[PDB]
């Protein structure tokens, strides 16, 4: 995600704050900011649509193999929303490489809560405070 | 060959809050200044009449200063490979966001608070709505001495003929230096310019900050774009527990190879008497 | 020509602090380096040890002229200079010390209760930093000083404090420079070398046991089968004494020492280090070929004696003009407009080669020159002082004719 | 916070400039994925540098099967008429 | 929340351990111990029951529009609470300003877990282990 200064684009600084910093391999190219899932013994690889699928989001631009630096649960985030959201929604994975609202969503939890609201393609602030795996 | 090892600056905002304002440093972060009650006048009566009593009465202003903050964390391999010091440079930043915090909590309580108001309803917006802001404050029986202004205000009374016309000015100071004229900081009987930035109001639209009552400009119906007001009866307050003034902290995480630097301050401001103060309006 | 500077020096700071050029987490750094001891301190100990730590004088030029009654007793402005700052061979080491270490020293004028001079007080030079204007000049200095979990912090006038900087930027500097944070990295790198040069030693510095067992392509031994060799074969319970039996399938493997020059890493270190903080290697404990004798000794030895010189000079002049003549001014009934000197002495004379110089040409120098050269009271007789031929060959002469 | 590989920083990377610089020097076309790894492309934002073979020296240097005048080697952009 | 030595009352110390401390604006008076919910952007305010609205707990006594410190779900704290509870007993805001336990309330997962017992209207201890926001 991104922010216009005249000319300029000037990438966004994910990690807002948070102390819980973790590093894995990405099981696949990666971009800062999207939403990641466990893929493989610590391999890490983009979320799909719904839940079950959230470890913390990439923290860096990388190629399939790299190791990456995630942002877990605990820390707040500058992150892309696909819908408009508001304080206190609760925001999941889109499958997009965005998160979208739990009310959106075919699921009933959410990852993390908007601390401050955004437009759809927009860069909302939210804490991130679960994560998902295959619970079946 | 070695690396053009520069790096261009940003946008930086004006910063006149700490000249621009009477300045408390405050031994408390919470605190009041007592206000004495107006002038009377003194009542007719007959001979050996029992004189009643209507003495001084008070009343506080509060200030409860809010602790203003900024930081950045940095991996020790990127403070070891930078072109530049990050460390020197991120100092700067936090020093810088503090201080145009500070002139947001100045221009925000200045500009809502003002009790006055002279709305130019488009038409003569130079040097008589200045002369008329003075008037509105005179009328309430203060006199100000400073004028706060917003960039469209300034490019607006320096097209004034008045000013722009060396004869009609007495200099040509305007028309060669414009606002580094001394005229501009000494006009309507005001003895000091301070001029402001655009993004220096709170509109409510920046992160963590909830917004003014007011608009902030000088290019449409109902924008504030100048503060005409006694510097003297606006406070600014700062507080800081280590010191006198800002506090910046350079720090290493215990056990994560991070670096960091963080920026404080507390400050409040507050108006005396709001009614030495008049806003222009577009 | 004009009588203010009109050149522009750099130095007017944006931010509320002017500038900062250090801060006061760097000065911190500072204090940090000297307190962790070791051969690092020890280097800079040896730095402020050469330039002042042999001692000091007081000259005045028409020094006689100035014979004056102070308290019914003459004094000369010598003699009272002497008896104003009592220790002060202990003073120039300790604040040409802080001036090499930290970017000045700097302290206070104090007076007894009666307001008679009483010292120069020096101040922790880590816990003040100057705040200067438009021409460079310092007009206030900002203490941040550590109490129980935090800081206080006040602001003193330049009026009252005085301040000496023996390295600077520019002849102009008056802030500046640590030659600690001027050689950071090199001190960085001595000290990640010494950790790393420990941390081998302990790993492949000594041989290690390793016991083998079991038949290559034959049975397996387990975790289990192991701690039973283990017990047989410990260290911590084995002697010089000790002999081993075994079947075929039992081998007693070493883990040699793996050599590394540690001694050249080291050497390498200190060459590295002493040479950046402008010392001789000899300094850290290193020799050298083809260094030791002639010529090539004589130039690193004459390079020390001139950069001792070089700050000798510095702290001398700055000494004088901010501490001695303000005291002589206020406390004092001389002028302080009196030419004072203040020489610091040479640490590595050698008083034989004086000696010898005597010898040969003491025919061509006063009874007095020849006091100052050996470092003695000049004569109590101004004749015998001012006169060239020995005040031993006057003697005999005087007496026997 | 700020990683040396956050996007924000990759300008401040004195080996981001180097590794640049690099590719510039070492490739003959603008199509990267023919040169390099998606490593690089990736970690030094490669799109984004101006690569297209003209500052390879490779590029302008004689290099020819039968050499009679031992003049391969030659860089043409240092002949008079450059 | 109060504690009684002798005649003397005194201020409960919300935070038992924890560095999960995060700052918002009050958008209202609010007092120590208080469960507080995102209101608006970066603005918190007293949580209602029955789950939902929950982000952490007020460290000191504010007034409207003060900026305000929150313990957030990794955070160990006293709090007061409606009912009697007990060790291992999950609980959740009451809307009065107290916890409750996830028995009484009509939600069905609570926000803090009860370390130590206390009966009606007396402080407990307890660990703040998640954080609840609007899911639809
Ligand atoms: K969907
Ligand atoms: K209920
Ligand atoms: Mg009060
Ligand atoms: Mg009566
Ligand atoms: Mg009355
Ligand atoms: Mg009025
Ligand atoms: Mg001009
Ligand atoms: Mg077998
Ligand atoms: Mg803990
Ligand atoms: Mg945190
Ligand atoms: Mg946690």
């Amino acid at each position: 995600a991104t922010e216009t200064q005249g000319e300029h684009t000037f990438p966004v600084e994910v990690l807002i704050s948070g102390e819980e910093l973790r590093g894995y391999t990405a099981g696949e190219a990666l971009s800062a900011g999207e939403p990641v899932y466990l893929s493989g013994d610590y391999e890490v690889s983009a979320s799909s649509a719904d839940g079950g699928e959230f470890l913390g989001v990439n923290l860096y631009d990388v190629a399939s193999g790299e190791p990456v630096a995630l942002a877990g649960d605990d820390c707040e985030v500058r992150v892309e929303v696909s819908e408009q959201v508001t304080a206190n929604d609760e925001i999941l994975p889109d499958g997009l490489g965005t998160f979208e609202t739990v009310a959106t969503s075919a699921a009933s939890a959410g990852v993390a809560i908007v601390q401050e609201g955004a437009a759809s393609g927009e860069v909302c602030e939210a804490y991130i405070f679960a994560v998902q795996g295959t619970t079946a | 060959e070695q690396l053009l090892e520069v790096v261009m600056e940003g946008r930086e905002l004006r910063k006149v809050a700490r000249e621009a304002s009477n300045v408390i440093n405050a031994n408390t972060r919470v605190g009041d200044v007592p206000i004495a009650s107006d002038e009377e006048f003194a009542r007719p009566t007959g001979q050996g009449a029992e004189i009643r009593d209507d003495g001084e009465t008070y009343t506080t202003v509060a200030w409860n200063a809010t602790k203003l903050t900024e930081g950045s964390r940095v991996t020790d391999e990127m403070r070891d490979q930078a072109m530049v010091d990050l460390i020197e440079r991120n100092i700067q930043r936090v020093g810088a966001s503090l201080e145009n915090g500070i002139n947001r909590v100045f221009l925000t309580e200045l500009v809502d608070n003002a009790q006055n108001n002279h709305d130019t309803a488009g038409s003569n917006q130079g040097y008589q709505a200045l002369n008329s802001a003075v008037g509105e404050v005179d009328k309430d029986d203060f006199r100000p001495d400073t004028y706060v202004t917003h960039p469209d205000y300034r490019t607006q009374l320096f097209n004034d003929t008045n000013l722009a016309y060396a004869n009609r000015a007495g200099t040509n100071e305007v028309l060669r230096n414009r606002e580094d004229a001394p005229i501009v900081g000494d006009i309507a009987g005001l003895d000091m310019h301070a001029a402001m930035s655009s993004a220096t109001y709170d509109d409510g639209t920046d992160i963590g900050w909830s917004g003014g009552s007011e608009t902030w400009g000088f290019s449409s119906d109902g924008d504030k774009g100048a503060v005409v007001y006694d510097r003297d009866n606006i406070h600014t307050i700062l507080y800081a527990p280590n010191g006198q003034d800002v506090e910046i902290k350079d720090y290493e995480d215990p056990i994560r190879d991070i670096t960091g630097v963080n920026g404080r301050l507390h400050v409040d401001c507050q108006y005396s008497q709001g009614r030495s103060s008049a806003t222009v309006q577009y | 020509a004009s009588s203010t500077p009109q050149t522009n020096v750099d130095s007017m700071g944006g931010g509320q602090f002017n500038g900062q050029d250090l801060t006061f987490e760097d000065l911190r750094d500072i204090k940090d380096v000297r307190d962790s001891g070791g051969q690092v301190a020890q280097l800079m100990d040896y730095k402020a040890l050469l330039n002042f730590g042999e001692g000091c004088e007081i000259h005045v030029e028409g020094d006689d002229e100035t014979k004056q009654l102070v308290d019914g007793e003459p004094m000369t402005l010598s003699e009272w200079l002497e008896d104003a700052f009592p220790h002060l061979d202990l003073l120039v080491l300790d604040l040409g010390g802080d001036a090499l270490w930290y970017p000045y020293a700097v302290g206070e004028i104090q007076e007894t209760i009666t307001g008679e001079f009483k010292e120069a007080l020096p101040a922790e030079p880590w816990t003040l930093m100057p705040e200067s204007d438009a021409q460079g000049k310092v007009q206030a200095w900002h203490q941040r000083t550590k109490t129980h979990g935090g800081y206080q912090t006040q602001t003193l006038p330049a009026d009252d404090l005085w301040h000496i900087v023996i390295n600077k930027a520019s002849a102009r500097d008056e802030v500046g420079i640590s030659e600690v944070l001027r050689n950071k990295d090199e001190i960085q790198a001595f000290k990640q070398n010494e950790a790393a040069i420990n941390q081998a030693i302990e790993l492949h510095g000594f041989p290690q046991r390793h016991v083998k067992v079991g038949k290559e392509d034959g049975a397996p031994v387990r975790d289990n089968d192991l701690r039973r060799v283990r017990t047989i074969f410990d260290p911590r319970t084995t002697d010089a004494n000790t002999a081993y039996f075994t079947g075929q399938d039992v081998d007693v493997e070493t883990l040699e020492a793996h050599n590394f020059d540690y001694s050249a890493i080291h050497e390498m270190d200190m060459r590295n280090l002493t040479t950046a903080l402008g010392l001789p290697l000899e300094a850290g404990n290193v020799g050298a070929d083809g260094l030791g004798s002639g010529k090539p000794a004589e130039l690193r030895f004459a390079l020390l004696k001139l950069a001792i010189k070089a700050n000798q000079r510095s702290f001398s002049v700055q000494f004088v003009e901010r501490v001695m003549r303000p005291v002589v001014r206020d406390y004092s009934p001389f002028d302080h407009e009196a030419d004072i000197r203040l020489e610091i002495n040479d640490p590595l004379e050698d008083i034989g080669e004086v000696a010898d110089l005597i010898q040969q040409v003491g025919d061509y120098m006063t009874n007095e020159q020849v006091a100052e050269k050996l470092d003695l009271p000049a004569p109590e007789d101004d004749e015998v002082a001012d006169s060239y031929r020995s005040p031993a060959d006057m003697e005999k002469d005087e007496a026997g004719v | 916070m700020q990683l040396r590989r956050s996007p924000g920083m990759r300008p401040m990377d004195r080996d981001w400039h180097q590794e640049r610089a690099r590719a510039r020097e070492q490739a003959y076309s603008s199509d990267l994925t023919s040169q390099f790894s998606e490593s690089e492309i990736v970690k030094y934002e490669l799109d984004t540098a101006q690569i297209d073979g003209s500052d390879n020296p490779r590029t302008y240097i004689w290099n020819r099967t039968i050499d009679l005048f031992g003049m391969n080697g030659t860089d043409v952009r240092e002949l008079r008429n450059r």
